[PDB]
RNA sequence: GCUAAACCUAGCCCCAAACCCACUCCACCUUACUACCAGCAACCUUAGCCAAACCAUUUACAUAAAGUAUAGGCGAUA
RNA sequence: ACCCCUAUACCUUCUGCAUAAUGAAUUAACUAGAAAUAACUUUGCAAGGAGAGCCAAAGCUAAGACCCCCGAAACCAGACGA
RNA sequence: CCGAGCCUGGUGAUAGCUGGUUGUCCAAGAUAGAAUCUUAGUUCAACUUUAAAUUUGCCCACAGAACCAAAUCCCCUU
RNA sequence: UUAAUUUAUUAAUGCAAACAGUAACCUGCAUUAAAAAUUUCGGUUGGGGCGACCUCGGAGCAGAACCCAACCUCCGAGCAGUACAUGCUAAGACUUCACCAGUCAAAGCGAACCUCAAUUGAUCCA
């Protein structure tokens, strides 16, 4: 009798964590829900990441 | 036309396309007619009325509206009194 | 549509058709986000009513 | 991998952890608090709903306050909740030409100032702004008693505000014999205001000169263990005694 | 969802009709809806193709859509060109033909 | 001070968040500065008779610059609060 | 038949949880690793590439409302 | 086996290359198509669909199925060099 | 290797330009024009591919398409 | 640099702001300089440069439905005149090989009893 979802059964990463996503999407999940609490270096370079998605889709490619 | 956004990621919408068109629920885009305010006066009568019609859009063209918009522009209205409710739906059609 | 309702037992006439009632029955859908300030009620089925 | 507890908490932590934690609890609240200063270089929104123009529609409106810039000088001598404006104009404030950046300074004086709590004539780099919000409060020493700490916006201005409240609580001999009467006036004056003397005592520090105090307060050479163990002995002696 | 309260005289107003008891013996049988609607739907695939689909179909479909092929070759002047699929109980039946199916459904009385 | 109104609109965040800003939100316009304004006299009670400019005990309206400068350090004047006011009052009663 | 080939376990990546480290003695801000003598002190918008097919204002840095209101060489886009 | 007859390497790039145009000694392992709307597909349910919000004049939920790699001279910020 | 050093970062800078872009087999498949800081590119058209719904499509014969050669258009039959 | 956009920096001025009396230094806003900074350097073209051209219209090339090029040959336009129902609407068509722009127009309502070959310019902004 729907006490619990099967999306609260999954155990992994605290982000996607029922929850689907793009490689785009999903780095931009990461930056908002752990970000503040991420080491410098990584952190960096998850922006880094995001700048680069961004522009990959945003751009450059096919069917515009 | 961003096709993901840096915040959300998500399609935005290209709004200088839903400043200037109507997005009818059939499928139709409604534009007004270019210079259909300017040098009225070297314009003729004939050539003013055509001016201030509104005409629909093509295929390709309409196509394109699409693409710069998103799904909730596309979305079905109920407005109380809308002059163009009629025209969304689209009757007696066949090909 | 209100005539379908009342024939298949959701929504009940003895009771008001309040809105509340109405959503219940499922003939009416509203959505507050997006704008929608209740039902209006239309003509469609006037006679055979 | 991940940190526990996010960065812009480490500061909090810090506290918690070790001697700021030995901190009074009055001193640290002050510390935590962060409530926004008055308005100065900016207009601020008279309500929270509106209804803009273009369209006939309510919509909220938060007010954001100018980050400002406070250099040392400042810290110096009262200004008055008042710096350095570091920002950019457009060119002949049309959107359409040359951003450009620009520093607005304020305008500082040097004055004489009187103060009947301390009894002495200070000399301060004050603005007019100050000397206006001081009229308006009336006496100097009111308006830096009144005045909260994040609205006075200078170290001075903090360490003047201490002192008051100290002098306020010991009832200190200011004026010397021959005015006692005087004095008691001058206390009456300032009846608001007035905390208790360990209070007083840590108003206007910074976080760093807490600390330090802290750590003066408790120093102490450390007990000769030896003295311990006597004590111990005669301790078990006296229960001997008694059984 | 409730199930529908017994009126005086059928067809009730707005067209609605139980499914008799009992049940008319047949080689197949038509479950109704959530809804007690018969299923008989309509769908476009292209914006070109039309087409109308006999959906909880059961036991033997072929027998049904023989009998579909029967009723709708005098509205035509053809075979109406239905495509079964058995393991799904359904019958994609070519142009719209959907008030018409509903009807002899009811006539039939499922 | 300077008073500088913001170009570029922030766009609003919350009851219990700051609202994060751009090097756009930097761009200022210039309003007012609170100096290039009408000046106003303050209002100071008089504790000595000085010149045609004021009596003892009358409280009266002055320019800002002599109020401050050479009235309240030498205690010829007093600011007009509540407090004092009270008292002056009693004095011109008693007298 | 020589050169060579071949080989699993070193360890490592992503998470999860949990808030880390830092004085045997001696030496180490003078030319650091130097046993032993009379002078100063920190805070001050990021920018630009880039996109706009040039470029000059401008160009992002839990869910849903919503890519909505808005903003914008009213365009790129935000 | 050869002798006989037949047969103008390969890729790229071209209107067109055996070309005397590019590249490539050879072996080794490494070394380049990633994303929505809208469609189509087949399921589920159906005047409703969806495990809130969204969409709905057969629709809606479901998955499946498309969108590369290497390369400047550059510009700017902060260090380091007589 | 100074027409403005070197190093790190922003920087996977950007490249309408060049080079490259990896299993098998089958199938359909060739270039009217438009604007365009555009002619080394691009959007629309045209051609092309797929899935659909269809009812005509090519080939065409009399009659017909202006005054100041070759043909074509149109066009029932077949 | 006498190309466009700026003066944030320095430059003095000028006005404020501060000040004093008697019958200068700072800060804000203006000013013209000096220094700089951000800058881009259209195309067509029998290579490029130089010269010429760049939008619109009529005739030839293109002899008989459309269409058709060159830095091919020749003429021209960037208005003028008359009205002031040069009102309002609206079936159905043409179309400069796309779109955008263009053209024509039965009926009706309302009134009487256009000429011209080109004669022109989108959006946003004002
Ligand atoms: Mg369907
Ligand atoms: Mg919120
Ligand atoms: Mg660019
Ligand atoms: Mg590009
Ligand atoms: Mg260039
Ligand atoms: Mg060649
Ligand atoms: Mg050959
Ligand atoms: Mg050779
Ligand atoms: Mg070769
Ligand atoms: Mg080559
Ligand atoms: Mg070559
Ligand atoms: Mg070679
Ligand atoms: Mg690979
Ligand atoms: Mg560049
Ligand atoms: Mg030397
Ligand atoms: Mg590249
Ligand atoms: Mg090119
Ligand atoms: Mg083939
Ligand atoms: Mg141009
Ligand atoms: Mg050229
Ligand atoms: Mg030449
Ligand atoms: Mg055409
Ligand atoms: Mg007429």
């Amino acid at each position: 009798n729907f006490e619990k979802h099967p999306k609260e059964l999954i155990r992994g990463p605290i982000w996607l964590r029922g929850w689907k996503g793009n490689e785009l999407q999903r780095c931009i999940r990461k930056r908002k829900m752990v970000g503040s609490r991420m080491f410098a270096d990584d952190l960096h370079n998850l922006n880094k990441r995001i700048r680069y998605l961004y522009k990959h889709f945003n751009r450059h490619g096919k069917f515009r | 036309l961003t096709y993901f956004s840096a915040r959300k990621g998500k399609r935005k919408t290209v709004k200088a396309v839903i400043d200037r068109f109507l997005r009818l629920h059939c499928g139709l885009w409604v534009r007004r007619k270019a210079g259909y305010k300017k040098k009225l006066w070297k314009k003729t009568p004939a050539r003013k009325k055509r001016l201030r019609e509104f005409v629909f859009c093509n295929k390709t063209q309409s196509k394109l509206l699409d693409k710069m918009t998103t799904s909730f522009w596309k979305r079905r209205n109920w407005y109380v009194d809308d002059p163009y409710q009629k025209y969304h739906d689209r009757t007696n059609l066949k090909v | 549509r209100l005539q379908y309702l009342i024939d298949l037992g959701r929504v009940d006439p003895s009771q008001p058709i309040d809105l509340t009632q109405l959503v219940n029955g499922r003939g009416v859908t509203i959505q507050p986000l997006k704008r929608d300030y209740g039902v209006q009620l239309v003509e469609e089925g006037a006679d055979t009513f | 991998p991940l940190h526990k507890y996010p960065v812009w908490l480490w500061k909090r932590l810090q506290l918690r952890e070790g001697i700021c934690s030995r901190l009074p609890g009055h001193y640290l609240r002050s510390l935590e608090e962060e409530r926004t200063p008055t308005p100065v270089h900016y207009r601020p929104h008279g309500a929270k709903f509106k209804i803009n123009p273009k369209n006939g529609q309510r919509e909220r409106v938060e007010d954001v306050p100018i980050p400002i810039y406070f250099p040392p000088e400042s810290q110096r001598g009262l200004w008055g909740g008042e710096g350095w404006i570091l920002g950019q104009i457009y060119a002949n404030n049309d959107k359409l030409s040359k951003r450009l950046k620009k520093v607005w300074k304020p305008q500082l004086f040097e004055r004489e100032f009187y103060s009947e709590i301390l009894d002495k004539k200070f000399t301060v780099t004050v603005t007019m702004r100050t000397l206006d919000l001081i009229d308006e409060a009336y006496g100097l020493d009111f308006y830096i008693l009144k005045a909260s700490g994040e609205d006075l916006c200078s170290k001075f201005g903090m360490d003047l505000k201490r002192g008051m409240l100290l002098r306020l609580a010991r009832q200190d001999p200011q004026l010397h014999p021959e005015d006692p009467e005087r004095r008691a006036a001058i206390y009456d004056k300032y009846k608001e205001f007035a905390i208790p003397e360990e209070e007083a005592e840590w108003v206007g520090l910074t976080l760093e000169e807490a600390i330090e105090k802290q750590r003066l307060l408790e120093e102490k050479d450390p007990v000769p263990l030896f003295k311990i163990y006597v004590a111990e002995l005669i301790q078990q002696l006296q229960q001997q005694a008694l059984s | 969802i409730p199930d529908p309260p017994k009126h005086e005289h059928y067809p009730t107003p707005s067209g609605w009709q139980p499914p008799r008891d009992p049940p008319p013996n047949l080689p197949y049988f038509v479950r109704r809806s959530r809804m007690h609607n018969i299923p008989v739907y309509k769908d476009i695939t292209h914006g070109n193709r039309q087409m109308t689909v006999i959906r909880k179909v059961e036991g033997d479909i072929w027998a049904l859509q023989k009998d579909v092929e029967d009723f709708l070759s005098p509205l035509l002047g053809k075979t109406p060109v239905t495509q079964v699929n058995e393991v799904t109980g359904t019958l994609r039946i070519k142009g719209y033909f959907d008030q018409e199916l509903k009807a002899w459904l009811l006539e039939k009385g499922f | 001070t300077v008073i500088v109104e913001r170009w570029w609109k922030v766009p609003l965040a919350g009851e219990g968040r700051k609202p994060r800003l751009h090097r756009r939100h930097r761009v200022y316009k210039l309003v007012e500065d609170t100096k290039h304004r009408p000046k106003e006299n303050l209002e100071l009670i008089l504790t000595q008779s000085v010149e045609n400019v004021g009596v003892r005990g009358d409280l009266v309206s002055v320019k800002k610059s002599l109020g401050r400068n050479r009235l309240l350090p030498q205690g010829l004047a007093v600011y007009a609060s509540p407090e004092n006011k009270k008292l002056f009052e009693e004095e011109k009663l008693l007298r």
